[PDB]
DNA sequence: AGGGGGGGGGG
DNA sequence: GGCCCCCCCGGC
DNA sequence: CCCCCCCCCCTTTTTTCGGGGGGGCC
């Protein structure tokens, strides 16, 4: 509706609508037919289309009337611990499955089963999880188990191995251009050529960012009232992309060498408010895509933006680990 | 009332500084209907908390500025009564979840899924007395958040879309994990320019009737203030209440007490290296850690005194500023705060 | 030169009784007619309205009204410590800190009057104009306890729906389901078993079972409820009294799926 | 279950349920056999990895000893049951020390999982098990040694459940095939063992997997391609030009093929790095800290890749300590 | 390690 | 007899 | 009463789930 976040407003409804997943998407929809769905674990990147993907499969299998019944859903904002794990998981998995109705029969295939979506299950406790093990296995027949993650290292390894495992690719322009523009024309948004490729690319693989950055962007075109066409710098704006030129005099004073100036510019460059991990990022481009260098300069830079990165991936003061990184490359 | 409080602007269009954000943040208020989920960040006392006002204001009427004091009482796992100061408006609600510490996520599982899940009476201007509309959730600090808090907010700002809207505001996104950021829209504030700290200082002195010979005067306090706006007008406060208000040529700049210390600990460190000196830093350093000093800012001050030596050279500001880029991820992994400070100091002056 | 002698002072104590839980800093306006008072929840989601009228008491006065903050926990701890038949008096002055409550007796004896300290609480200009309710009508307390408490234990949903000659009672959860029907019955030999319901269109609400179960802890106050239930109003439940009545405006819970 | 058991996954639908379908645990299946048929049958310590068949194997056993009404007559305790000190003192002792009840027998106890129980426990079962052992046998199951006491250790005899052998896997395979109607390429099933790792579990859910990409299973051939498109996982021939153009080709045309690699089927780096840790592993190397440093850098590239992060700043990273590390070579 | 305290030997 | 609540280990 | 060996004994509290024990209401 016109009271909902593009977000959620084009959220998938069915399994058509899924554009970069289809080698999971063919699998599942095979199991409508099939009627043999085994225990699933998606992993993937965030924004990819994991939680979904579930619901669509869950609406397409069951229907409206049936998903209340049964779809039983368990995510981060309710309480897993172990005797939850013990008690109400088990109990929801041995009961018995709900009656379907003649209309449910007729226009669904209507499973023999029963699903537990276990959302965010790489935030359970190990000994939590070693409790699924035999829930999964002895009441495959009556119920199914459904594990969404981010991090698939923090899946135990007898539960990964249960479960078939589906991996949910990365949503880049050269596979998800098509959902943004359909988007686009659905609220008729008008963009220069290449603004959607923009958007995807700053967005990296995350759907939900670039449909926020084109509502922005539309929001923005809109109050102005002027009838242009969207830019790509006022995208880049939106995003928090640091301008050419900020670089530019970043990697100059690199160059310079000097500790006393690099660190007043970096105090100067602080108070804008820019993301330390969009400028690490852009100056990994710039020096590694650069052919001024030579094999040495890049065989250290690559490990000391890594390092940088892995650092400020801990939640740590932007302010220390740039100066650093940049006195670091400065002596490079 | 200080003059930091009193001169606040209530309104997108008294803001005297960042115009492109206030035309951006009148852009979203023009249509609030499906205003997404807001997370401003940037450097801190620019005036994030102010703006947002300001557009709630925008959004809903001017009533939201009548703000209450409620207690909530929670229960842990070991029954465990725990006590919440929540601020509420009629249009809006206020919460800091961090002042439980590990316990914030309670707060996420218990009251916003509480207040998302149903509606609420709407008795003023509404005709059924329901309320025909979303409210909106400011969830303050949100990068002092535990992990698990942040998971469990994963689902909650997605299933109640369109019933709970969340403006989320910080001074860092580092702490903040993936999943949230993707499902925020990111908001950037740059803190304020030397001349416009500068017009407002003087604007609040014309309407204070403060003695003022040369406008340079303000100025000194902005290159005090570090593009910080809340320093800037309590120095301007403390400089008038001490000179008789009346700011001379000759007036110092009034620096706390915490700066200082950390000074004479950065020129006790440079001036003597021995195992004494860093006994009497441990002392200092719990004195500090003591009177509610973040381990994080005395780090970082510390740091960026030690960088400011004119004796020290290049190898020396080299080696101090890797070995704090260290402790920091030490301190963000550890409890104990002197733990790592301690050995900073003692690798600073080995370094020396 | 306020008084509001009671007919009995158990009568007062269980009306702060039946809402002690859901408010607890509630303003009481105090005019000729009677005492006023109306509570926002501190969640925003609950109005809690109460008046008694003067024809309750058994001897109210007043010269200029005057709104009195004063606590409700604190109320409970003065009037638990009373007897049992007495007729507790109200009497303040013209700067009251504190209200005075005279627990008078027929007897000289028995009198156990205490003083309450009163507490400035703000007050605004609430509305409670009536609207086109679709179903009205009132039943006995007993009932609603042992459905209340036969279906919180079954699921945390007390849907109420009321259809023509139907009032249907729905908790559903993890262990099951369970409905209870109650339908016109009226007895001549024991009229107080009776309900008396008026409806104009359909209605199905879902409540929740922790507000209704302190909603029916607090039910001892009145041997009969009321129902009342909109479509778009927030639908509210009162419990009357022997000259007014309090009121509970309670939002319904918002649906996901429609 | 529920209809019949064609509804259910291939992990559980080929469960063995006799030992003779029982592959790869030749040894130990033989031994048990031979227990079991001369009436020595001591305490059973089943150690051993995921999907190694432990739980099958000691559900075919007790079905042999007892036969179709095993179930009633067995007391089966895993992680998902709650096991306290409690438990073990009053259910596990009366189990132990009661008569059988549907027919004459022996008491057996099979404490599935047992990793996940608390020491007090497991000290006392001890005495537990040292007093009925004349009417009552345990069989634990575990997948670490390190959670169980030394007491308990020492009254049990270990059996230890190897990864499964390639044999035992191309068996399984097909049977699988002939009860399904499908046929599998040669490489598609050197492939399928090669991503098994000696896990049954992953084999049988790859094949229905690939079951189900097939347009028609009827007339179609599994291939290698349609293993790599329904697991995602970088083919050999992308993992060698990958290696080939880091090793000899300059920093921007390896990234260039690396990113082309990966843009080309959305091929994930941890799988690169695997696939390239694998083929390194057979390289002759000269000297001793190049492959320090590989190890050493991979390694922490992988760390952080568990925790998220740029992923191009990681893929630089493997290219920048791969070549840092070969240069050592000289 | 530093300081206080109890008990046998000298005084 | 059953909840409900409080204190205390936790590696080999 | 006063002094000198010979040794002994004291210098002291905060903590994230899950399980166990033992006391108190009822
Ligand atoms: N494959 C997709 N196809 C179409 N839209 C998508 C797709 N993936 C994500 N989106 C869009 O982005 C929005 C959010 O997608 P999500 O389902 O929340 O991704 P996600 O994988 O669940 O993220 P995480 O891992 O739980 S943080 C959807 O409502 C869609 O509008
Ligand atoms: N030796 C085997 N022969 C045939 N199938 C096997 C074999 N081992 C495992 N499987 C297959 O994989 C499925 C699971 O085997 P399991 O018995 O559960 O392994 P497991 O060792 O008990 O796992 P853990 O240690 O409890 S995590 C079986 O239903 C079989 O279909
Ligand atoms: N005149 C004026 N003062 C501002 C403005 N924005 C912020 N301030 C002042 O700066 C003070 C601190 O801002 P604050 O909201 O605390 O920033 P934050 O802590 O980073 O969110 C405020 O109390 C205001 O007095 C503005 O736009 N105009
Ligand atoms: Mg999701
Ligand atoms: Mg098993």
């Amino acid at each position: 509706l016109a009271q909902q976040p593009w977000v959620e407003k084009y959220r998938p409804k069915n399994l058509d609508e899924v554009t970069a997943q289809d080698h999971a998407v063919t699998v599942l929809k095979k199991t409508l037919k099939s009627a043999n769905l085994p225990h699933m674990l998606f992993y993937g990147p965030p924004g990819t289309g994991k939680t979904s993907t579930i619901l669509a499969l869950t609406k397409e299998l069951y229907g409206p009337d049936l998903m209340k019944s049964r779809i039983l859903e368990l995510n981060a904002s309710d309480e897993r611990g172990i005797s939850i794990v013990r008690e109400k998981v088990k109990n929801f998995a041995r009961l018995t499955v709900s009656k379907p109705s003649k209309h449910d029969l007729e226009n669904y295939p209507c499973p023999p089963y029963k699903i537990i979506i276990l959302d965010e299950a790489d935030s359970m406790t190990a000994d939590a999880q070693s409790a699924l093990r035999r829930t999964m296995e002895t009441y495959s027949g009556v119920t199914r188990f459904c594990l969404i993650c981010n991090y698939v290292t923090r899946i135990i390894d007898p539960l990964a191995s249960r479960c078939s495992k589906f991996r949910f690719k990365a949503l880049d322009a050269s596979n998800a251009i098509d959902r943004l523009r359909f988007i686009s024309e659905q609220e008729n948004v008008k963009c220069d050529d290449g603004v959607l490729e923009r958007i995807l690319d700053i967005s990296a693989g995350d759907l939900r960012r670039g449909i926020t950055l084109l509502q922005s962007a539309s929001k923005g075109a809109q109050y102005l009232g002027d009838g242009k066409n969207i830019t790509s710098t006022q995208v880049e704006e939106l995003a928090g992309v640091v301008p050419h030129d900020i670089l530019i005099e970043i990697v100059e004073k690199v160059k310079s060498g000097d500790f006393d100036e690099i660190k007043k510019y970096v105090n100067t460059f602080m108070k804008s408010g820019w993301s330390a991990a969009s400028v690490v990022n852009q100056l990994h481009e710039y020096y590694i895509t650069n052919d001024n260098f030579d094999t040495n300069f890049k065989n250290q830079i690559s490990w000391l933006l890594f390092t940088t990165d892995s650092r400020l991936n801990n939640g740590t003061n932007e302010h220390i680990q740039l100066l650093n990184l940049l006195v670091k490359i400065s002596q490079l | 009332s200080l003059w930091v409080d009193k001169y606040r602007p209530k309104s997108l269009n008294a803001l005297s500084h960042n115009e492109e954000l206030t035309n951006f943040l009148k852009s979203l208020s023009d249509q609030p209907r499906d205003l997404p989920h807001l997370l401003l960040y940037g450097p801190n006392g620019t005036g994030k908390k102010t703006r947002c006002m300001a557009l709630l204001e925008s959004i809903f009427g001017p009533g939201v500025y009548r703000l209450k004091i409620d207690v909530r009482q929670f229960v842990t796992a070991s029954n465990r009564k725990l006590e919440l100061n929540v601020v509420s408006s009629p249009y809006h609600l206020e919460i800091t979840p961090s002042d439980m510490g590990n316990n914030d996520r309670i707060v996420i599982q218990e009251l916003l899924k509480e207040v998302a899940q149903m509606e609420q009476v709407d008795f003023q201007d509404s005709k059924d007395g329901l309320a025909h509309r979303y409210k909106c959730v400011i969830i303050n600090e949100a990068n002092s958040l535990t992990k698990d808090a942040q998971a469990a907010l994963r689902r909650t700002m997605e299933k109640y879309s369109k019933n709970i809207r969340l403006i989320m505001v910080c001074d860092s996104m580092s702490p903040i994990i993936a999943p949230i950021k993707s499902r925020c829209l990111l908001i950037r504030c740059p803190a304020p320019s030397d001349s416009e700290i500068s017009t407002i200082l003087s604007d609040v002195v014309t309407n204070e009737r403060i003695q003022l010979e040369t406008k340079d005067i303000l100025k000194r306090i902005a290159q005090a203030s570090n593009g910080n706006l809340r320093v800037s007008l309590l120095m301007l406060e403390s400089m008038a209440l001490n000179n008789e208000l009346a700011l001379k040529s000759s007036s110092p700049i009034i620096k706390p007490d915490w700066i200082i210390v950390i000074h004479k600990l950065t020129r006790k460190i440079v001036k003597e290296r021995s195992v004494n000196s860093l006994i009497e830093c441990r002392a200092v350093l719990y004195d500090l850690l003591a009177h509610c000093i973040p381990a994080n800012i005395i780090l970082k001050e510390l740091t960026f005194s030690l960088l400011d030596v004119e004796t020290l050279n290049t190898t020396n500001k080299s080696s101090i500023i890797e070995y704090s880029s260290v402790f920091d991820e030490r301190l963000s992994l550890g409890n104990k705060a002197i733990f790592h400070l301690e050995g900073f100091i003692a690798k600073v002056m080995c370094c020396l | 030169m306020l008084e509001a002698k009671f007919e009995e002072a158990s009568l007062f104590k269980r009306i702060i009784d039946g809402f002690k839980d859901c408010v607890q800093l509630v303003n009481f306006q105090c005019k000729e007619d009677g005492i006023i008072a109306q509570a926002v929840d501190d969640s925003r989601v609950l109005l809690v309205s109460l008046e008694i009228g003067v024809e309750a008491f058994q001897e109210y006065r007043c010269d200029h009204p005057v709104t009195l903050g004063m606590d409700l926990t604190s109320l409970s701890k003065i009037l638990r410590c009373g007897n049992n038949t007495d007729t507790l008096t109200l009497i303040a002055d013209n700067t009251p800190d504190s209200i005075i409550l005279l627990f008078e007796d027929t007897k000289k004896d028995r009198i156990a009057e205490y003083s309450l300290k009163l507490m400035d609480i703000d007050a605004d200009f609430l509305k409670i104009e009536e609207l086109q309710y679709d179903s009205t009508l009132s039943l006995p307390s007993s009932e609603f306890s042992k459905i209340v408490r036969d279906l919180s234990q079954l699921s945390d949903s007390i849907n109420i729906m009321i259809t023509k000659e139907t009032i249907k009672f729905v908790a559903d959860g993890d262990i099951g389901s369970g409905s209870v029907i109650i339908k016109p019955f009226v007895d001549m030999e024991h009229p107080e078993t009776s309900i008396k319901l008026e409806m104009d269109q359909p209605v199905d609400l879902t409540f929740g079972a922790k507000y209704l179960l302190d909603i029916i802890k607090g039910s001892s106050l009145s041997d009969r409820v009321g129902i009342r239930l909109s479509s778009e109003a927030p639908a509210l439940f009162q419990f009357d009294l022997k000259s007014g009545f309090l009121q509970f405006f309670l939002a319904p819970k918002f649906n996901d799926e429609e | 279950e529920k209809r019949s058991k064609e509804n259910l996954p291939w992990v559980e639908k080929y469960r063995p349920e006799t030992l003779d379908e029982v592959y790869g645990q030749n040894e130990v299946i033989t031994t048990v056999r031979k227990f079991v048929d001369e009436g020595k049958l001591p305490h059973l310590l089943f150690y051993g990895p995921p999907g190694t068949g432990k739980t099958s194997t000691i559900v075919a056993l007790a079905r042999e000893i007892y036969g179709k009404n095993y179930s009633n007559m067995v007391l089966e305790l895993n992680a998902s049951d709650d096991r306290g000190i409690d438990v073990v003192r009053n259910q596990i002792k009366d189990f132990a020390s009661t008569r059988q009840i549907f027919s004459k027998g022996f008491k057996l106890i099979i404490l599935d999982e047992a990793d996940a129980m608390t020491n007090a426990a497991q000290n006392a079962l001890r005495r537990v098990i040292e007093r009925y052992t004349k009417n009552t046998r345990f069989c634990v199951l575990a997948n670490y040694a390190h959670k169980l006491t030394p007491a308990l250790l020492s009254r049990c005899t270990r059996f230890r459940f190897q990864p499964l052998p390639q044999e035992a896997i191309e068996r399984r395979i097909a049977n699988v095939l002939v009860h399904e109607k499908l046929k599998l390429s040669p490489n598609a099933e050197k492939a399928l063992i090669e991503l098994s790792n000696g896990d049954m579990r992953r084999v049988l859910n790859v094949l229905q997997s690939c079951k189900a990409t097939l347009d028609n299973p009827d007339e179609d051939e599994i291939s290698d391609d349609v293993i790599y498109e329904c697991c995602g996982a970088p083919r050999p021939s992308d993992l060698k030009a990958v290696l080939k153009s880091i090793l000899e080709d300059d920093w921007g045309t390896a990234h260039y093929t690396l990113n082309k690699v990966r843009s080309a089927k959305g091929l994930a780096l941890i799988d690169l790095i695997e696939g390239i840790v694998k083929i390194l592993e057979d390289y002759e190397l000269q000297n001793e800290e190049t492959r320090v440093h590989l190890l050493t850098k991979l390694a922490d590239i992988e760390y952080s890749i568990s925790k998220g992060g740029n992923d191009q700043i990681q893929g630089s990273a493997v290219i920048g300590a791969i070549k840092a590390s070969f240069e050592n070579e000289t």
